[PDB]
């Protein structure tokens, strides 16, 4: 019954994250909290919407074409007509199949990428004041209350102010 | 004293499966359908002018089969032919029927201009009980059945110049009597002929004598032919028998008109795309409803579903016992 | 004291080149071919019923050219026409030959039902030395050569109703004599005619007099025509000369049947895909063997090879001197 | 004649790795060893097989079509027939070319990715007890025998037990 | 004391927008156009042999319309038909004109071999004022207008065997007189016929009597037909009137020849690709100039521009106030 | 008016970099300098050229085809002809659209990748003698003149020679 312990994105999702796609969970002196990251969440959503608005846009308007069903057997000309339509349909079916496979592969990759990019940026902020636990979580080597955590999340964290306290905890 | 900051992404309890280059089955958080697979079963009469042929084919509307009289001078973006349609005039066939149907359907109009044709030496306005209009015998409204007068049928030789700026479509026919007795009672000569010509085209048909299957009283037949006359060009009709004469021309247009075979009911609603199944929405790039479409339509595709991922990979949360 | 832990990947001494969006040539560790470029040269007779026409075209099997008698009432998934095939009956031509060949090949069957046709006033079962069956003169097994009886050839007028649930295919012909003397010796009239009709279709042919090239003894010709009769509909044959009469109908089917021109030998083996080159395997998505295929086949493609990488980039190991 | 010295994946392959696609080489107190990583090796192979089973699967079954060779000159209809088939063949040839180019580009990228992912995970395990030499190899800053190496490879390495010994070697 | 080492990439002041899977608009540093959208308006006469038909259609060059005499025995990779072209010989029509034009254009040559045809009992070299060559009446150079001699027109029956290794193309015609008086003044018989045959093909045409529109003096017409004779095979011509006889055959070839309708001027320059708009370069994979092309051409596409990125994303440099 | 201060590639381009695609800017004892990296620049250019030479190469040579404009109304056969050509053109237009979208997406990604790869390699050289400032720049924790910077750029930097000086600046 391991409860209360938090873990990051490494082979792990969060069903409790409802106000964002990506975000933070923390354990500090003041307990346990969670907050969504709007920027990374927005970045992914925008990319999804870009792809969607490219595919769902611009219908082809067609009018008089060729007949495609036939009540009589005729031979050569009808053979050619059916073959033309069947050729066309197989080619568009192929394009449709390939399109969604490529788009979905890219969707999964861009969303993984956003997660990783948020992780790298957070690490960049932390400098020498934190270590990577290897589970998508950082061990902050200093007192970091809710305001300290928030400064990391809102990108104004000042690593110098904690640096000396952190090195002593890390090394000594 | 330390702190633990974890980074992670969301996940849902109701994931959905999509395809990639790699997997047949990846669960993601959200997905949208790209294949329109459904229709209401009804054809919307907005914004395309839909013309319900009801009991009439386009060809029967063209010729003037009496129970199709309601369709004179009619126009359409899409003509709709019903399976309940029936012919109820003179027994006829159209060599290359499909081409005539096509070109008229694409023209999009049955605007007919009567022309002052002069048929000297012959009887006009022939009728049949196979083609009733009102109580008595009648004929195709757009055609003129010519027969002998007295005991003579002269060599008809007439002209119609096109001095307009559009193309004229002429519909004419040849009578095939069932007996030699019929062949001489109407047209005197033992064998008639029909020659219709422009300066760059000619069609001569020699009528055939013979019993055909009984249709609406008759074993004789009429074969339908057409002639297009460009501006500057001219029409000439020459015949010594069996001429089923035109009464004028149909005005030809270019544009977005077509024809569709469907039994789907017409409804007061709005839709750009029409299938024989009925109208379908065009919000999806693809559709599986029908390869036959008219208007702004999704592309027909063999797959009944294609799921586009609209979210990240759905990954379950870990819990240690 | 320390330690050194290196991470690395494998590489092979026998790499192979593939293409990407970027490179024409990347060496990778492993690759698989996607283009089937080879055939055994033999057509497998499993699982498709293959019918070797041997010395007979499908059309000659249809008509009843004596040396093709073995093919009566025959069926097939794929009919195979050989280059060694020859006609050895009456000299004939088929207007729109390709369409007749196509529709029969697709129907997939030569199931013939003899019908009790009645030809009053005329001689039946005409034969020729150009079409021998056994020792003496003969004719197409499915056709009936009608000529005058006594010094008369009456106006033939017969009916065959289709009260079945399938389509009937009727094969009939028109005789073209080489001389006016021939034209009056067989059929009495100076010019014959043949009218075959349903309620919605008619074909009238007027025979042509003239010397054609000498073929198997003859300068006369027979022209072959066909008529399909739907259920509910009816056949009518009318003629006063030159009628080459049907003896019944061919049963028409819909399905997976086709025809192929190939000199590839038939073999006892198993293969879904057939080319004129012979059977090919269908494990690869693409093939370069032939654009002509039948069955579950890879898609034809112009490339003779396409290499799919099945391993990582092949990178050589470093050694300092 | 530099022999015995080991190097990692940076612009370098291993021809001696035969029981795996990715893996470890080490130099410690007990000499020199090598071991394949089954997980990463398997991950790549599975992805290769997924792509392969998507391409090699589902042949199209066709029957009666149009004629494609002709013994007579006819003109218009035959022009159209040949043009239809030639149009179809060029389009499928294009799809074939594009398909393998995309798949091979993605194959190379996913296999590179697996290598990098194994490297990052190994670094994550090591924490502050190792440094990246920049050649795909780690310098372990403590006594690490064959059992220590194996614990890194089988993912049970306990960095705390070596941490203090490592910092002294690294820093002092 | 420390140091600061920054890593960064270049950017330009003149970026350009491209499309991706994601964005309609990404600015990158550099891009190249993939759609050829422009033509000089001129057709280069290198390296394809271009033949300017000037005032002559290919068909009129084929037949021998006098003002097209300059085109005898001519060859081409691409024949160019102008909109200014006009016929100035006997009024004619060609059933399936498009097929004749196509096959001759593809053959790529008007190499004509005169053959020693023998027409016994008839007058040869008929001429008309509708087809002048020099001061007096004339006719198509490749055709021979046959009429009665004395008061008789016998049944013509001739042979031309093909004992060459190539296909012979025969061009022949049927005369349609405007009056029965014309029909008996030239050919004696009340109704002529023309039968042209090989061992596997026959065409019989029955001329039609009738007034057609006045063209260059005439209301009569000639219908043009063709016959291909394979090696080993043989030609037979049979007629008792209205035969417009061939004077030999055209040598048929297979190869890269075609035909194009264009009013673009021919210029001394070099280009592989030809559109009716004129020559276009083939350095780009796609073109938007014309769907009609000849030679090594970019593929036609609906987009007027497609921009391929040739540089990285263009990112502006930051400056704090 | 913040002038003279340098920043890296993080959401930032350099308009003054004209002799390369990627490169270095530095601030040391001897002032401020800039130098392009030829290798990474060349790598990207080669990849761009590979894609370009695959697309611009191999024109299709066509000769006699079908007619595509018509002076007369004919019906069925002409319907089929136009429909064949229109089918072909829409399919090639689609291939054209998809091609450039894929190529441009990949172009942008490979060029971003080169930038990141140069950054990782530079970090690898620096070992424990530098820290990542989080703006695409490194803070070198020792005296590093123009020759020291150049040794980093030309890939011969000896981290041992500066290591002890760097740790004291970093930690103490
Ligand atoms: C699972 O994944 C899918 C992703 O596909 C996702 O579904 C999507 O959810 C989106 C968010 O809600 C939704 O987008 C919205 O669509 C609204 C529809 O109204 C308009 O639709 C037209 C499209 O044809 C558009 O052009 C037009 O603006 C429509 O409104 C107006 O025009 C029409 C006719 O032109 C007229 O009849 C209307 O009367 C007129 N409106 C009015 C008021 O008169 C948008 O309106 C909506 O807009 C929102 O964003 C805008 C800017 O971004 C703001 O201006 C606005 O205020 C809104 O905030 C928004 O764009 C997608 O339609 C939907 N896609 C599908 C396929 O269903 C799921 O949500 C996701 N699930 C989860 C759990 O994440
Ligand atoms: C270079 O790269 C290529 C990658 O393409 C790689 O080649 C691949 O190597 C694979 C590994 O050996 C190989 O996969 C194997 O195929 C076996 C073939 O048998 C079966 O093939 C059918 C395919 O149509 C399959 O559906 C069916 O199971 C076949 O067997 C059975 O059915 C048939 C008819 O349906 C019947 O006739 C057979 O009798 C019947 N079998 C029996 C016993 O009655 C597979 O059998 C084999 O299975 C293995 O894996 C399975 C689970 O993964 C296990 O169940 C099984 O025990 C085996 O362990 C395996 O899937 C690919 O075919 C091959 N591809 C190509 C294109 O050649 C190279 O190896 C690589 N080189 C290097 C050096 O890496
Ligand atoms: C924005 O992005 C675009 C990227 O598309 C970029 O534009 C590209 O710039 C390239 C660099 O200058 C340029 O490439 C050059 O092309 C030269 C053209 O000459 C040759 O072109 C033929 C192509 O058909 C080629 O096959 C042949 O070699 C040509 O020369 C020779 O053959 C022809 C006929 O076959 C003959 O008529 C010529 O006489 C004969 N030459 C001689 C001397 O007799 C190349 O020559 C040039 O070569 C350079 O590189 C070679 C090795 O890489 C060296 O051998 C050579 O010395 C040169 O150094 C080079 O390849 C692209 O053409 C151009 N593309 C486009 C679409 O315009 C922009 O520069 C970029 N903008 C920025 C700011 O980055
Ligand atoms: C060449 O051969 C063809 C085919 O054999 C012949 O065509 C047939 O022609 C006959 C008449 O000439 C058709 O026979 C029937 O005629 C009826 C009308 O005449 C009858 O009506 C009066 C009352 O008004 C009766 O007292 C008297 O018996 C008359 O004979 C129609 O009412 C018939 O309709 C039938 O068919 C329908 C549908 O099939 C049924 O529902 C009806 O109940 C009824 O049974 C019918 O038309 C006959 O139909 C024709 N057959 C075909 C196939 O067309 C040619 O006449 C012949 N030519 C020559 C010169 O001999
Ligand atoms: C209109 O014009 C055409 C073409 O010019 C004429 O058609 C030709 O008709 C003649 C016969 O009428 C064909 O001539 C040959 O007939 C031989 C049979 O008759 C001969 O046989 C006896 C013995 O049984 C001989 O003693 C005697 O000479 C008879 O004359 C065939 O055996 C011939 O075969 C030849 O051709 C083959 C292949 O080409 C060779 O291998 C043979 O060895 C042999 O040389 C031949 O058939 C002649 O072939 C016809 N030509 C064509 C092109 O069809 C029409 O007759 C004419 N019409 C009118 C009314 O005049
Ligand atoms: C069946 O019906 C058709 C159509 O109605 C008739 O065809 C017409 O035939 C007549 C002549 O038979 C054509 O009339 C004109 O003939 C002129 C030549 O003859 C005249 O020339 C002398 C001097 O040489 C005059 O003194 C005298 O009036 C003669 O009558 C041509 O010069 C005419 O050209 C006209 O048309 C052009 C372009 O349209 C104009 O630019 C000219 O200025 C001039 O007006 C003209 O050809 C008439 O054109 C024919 N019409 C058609 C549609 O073809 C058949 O004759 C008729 N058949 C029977 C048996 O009755
Ligand atoms: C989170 O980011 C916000 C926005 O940058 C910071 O905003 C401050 O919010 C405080 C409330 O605690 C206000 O009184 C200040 O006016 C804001 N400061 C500035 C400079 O805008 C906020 O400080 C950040 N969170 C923490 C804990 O620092
Ligand atoms: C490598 O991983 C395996 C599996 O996790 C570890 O398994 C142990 O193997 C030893 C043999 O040395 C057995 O006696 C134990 O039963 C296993 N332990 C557990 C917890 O399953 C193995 O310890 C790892 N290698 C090293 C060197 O530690
Ligand atoms: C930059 O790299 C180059 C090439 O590796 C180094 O080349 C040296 O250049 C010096 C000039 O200062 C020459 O005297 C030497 O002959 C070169 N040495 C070698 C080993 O080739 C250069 O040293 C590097 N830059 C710095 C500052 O070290
Ligand atoms: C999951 O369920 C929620 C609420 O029931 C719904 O809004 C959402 O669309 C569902 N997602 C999927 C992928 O079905
Ligand atoms: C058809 O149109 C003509 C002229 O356009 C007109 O004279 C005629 O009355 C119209 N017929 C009907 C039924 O509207
Ligand atoms: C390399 O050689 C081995 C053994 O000879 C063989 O199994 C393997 O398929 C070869 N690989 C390639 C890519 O040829
Ligand atoms: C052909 O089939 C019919 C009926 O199906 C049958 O009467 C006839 O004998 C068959 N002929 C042969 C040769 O089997
Ligand atoms: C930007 O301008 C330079 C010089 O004016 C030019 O060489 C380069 O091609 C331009 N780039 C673009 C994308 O227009």
């Amino acid at each position: 019954g391991l409860f209360g312990a938090i873990a990051g994105f490494i082979e792990n999702g969060w069903e409790g994250m409802i106000d964002g796609w990506y975000g933070f969970r923390h354990q500090n002196s003041e307990g346990t909290g969670q907050a969504a990251d709007l920027k990374s969440t927005q970045a992914a959503i925008d990319q999804i919407n870009g792809k969607l608005n490219r595919v769902i846009e611009k219908t082809n308007e067609k009018f008089h074409q060729i007949e495609k069903e036939f009540s009589e057997v005729e031979g050569r000309i009808q053979d050619l007509e059916k073959y033309v339509e069947d050729t066309k349909i197989d080619l568009w079916s192929y394009n449709a199949e390939l399109l969604v496979a490529l788009e979905n592969q890219h969707t999964i990759d861009l969303t993984d990428s956003e997660m990783n990019k948020l992780f790298e940026k957070t690490r960049r902020q932390l400098r020498e004041n934190a270590e990577e636990m290897g589970n998508g979580c950082f061990k902050i080597y200093h007192k970091c209350d809710n305001a300290c955590i928030e400064s990391i999340r809102n990108g104004t964290y000042d690593h110098d102010v904690y640096r000396n306290e952190a090195l002593n905890n890390r090394f000594q | 004293s330390t702190a633990t900051l974890c980074l992670g992404h969301h996940a849902v309890p109701n994931g959905t499966l999509v395809k990639t280059i790699t997997d047949d089955q990846i669960e993601v958080t959200n997905a949208t359908e790209l294949v329109q697979s459904s229709s209401t079963g009804k054809i919307c009469n907005n914004p395309h002018r839909i013309l319900d042929g009801i009991d009439c084919t386009l060809i029967d509307a063209l010729l003037g089969d009496p129970h199709c009289d309601v369709f004179q001078n009619e126009t359409w973006d899409l003509f709709v032919e019903r399976s309940k349609a029936f012919s109820n005039c003179y027994p006829y066939d159209v060599p290359d029927y499909a081409s005539l149907r096509s070109l008229v359907a694409s023209s999009g109009t049955l605007e007919f201009i009567t022309e002052g044709f002069t048929w000297t030496g012959v009887t006009q306005n022939g009728g049949s009980n196979a083609c009733k209009r009102g109580p008595g015998s009648g004929f195709f409204s757009r055609l003129n059945w010519l027969t002998k007068s007295g005991s003579t049928y002269p060599v008809l030789n007439v002209t119609m110049p096109n001095n307009d700026n559009f193309d004229k479509l002429y519909i004419w026919g040849i009578h095939h009597p069932s007996t030699n007795q019929e062949q001489t009672s109407l047209y005197v000569q033992a064998s008639g002929r029909v020659t219709v010509s422009t300066r760059r085209s000619q069609q001569t048909i020699i009528p055939n004598i013979g019993s055909r299957p009984w249709v609406r009283g008759l074993s004789s037949r009429i074969s339908i032919y057409w002639t297009i006359v460009k501006p500057g060009d001219v029409l000439v009709i020459n015949s010594n028998g069996n001429l089923i004469a035109p009464r004028g021309y149909f005005k030809m247009r270019t544009g977005k008109s077509s024809i569709m075979r469907s039994d789907a009911p017409i409804d007061t609603c709005i839709s750009e795309c029409i299938t024989p199944n009925g109208s379908i929405p065009n919000d999806k790039p693809f559709q599986n409803v029908n390869k036959i479409t008219y208007g702004a339509c999704p592309k027909y595709v063999k797959q009944n579903t294609l799921k586009l991922a609209t979210g990240m990979r759905n990954v379950p949360e870990k819990q240690t016992q």
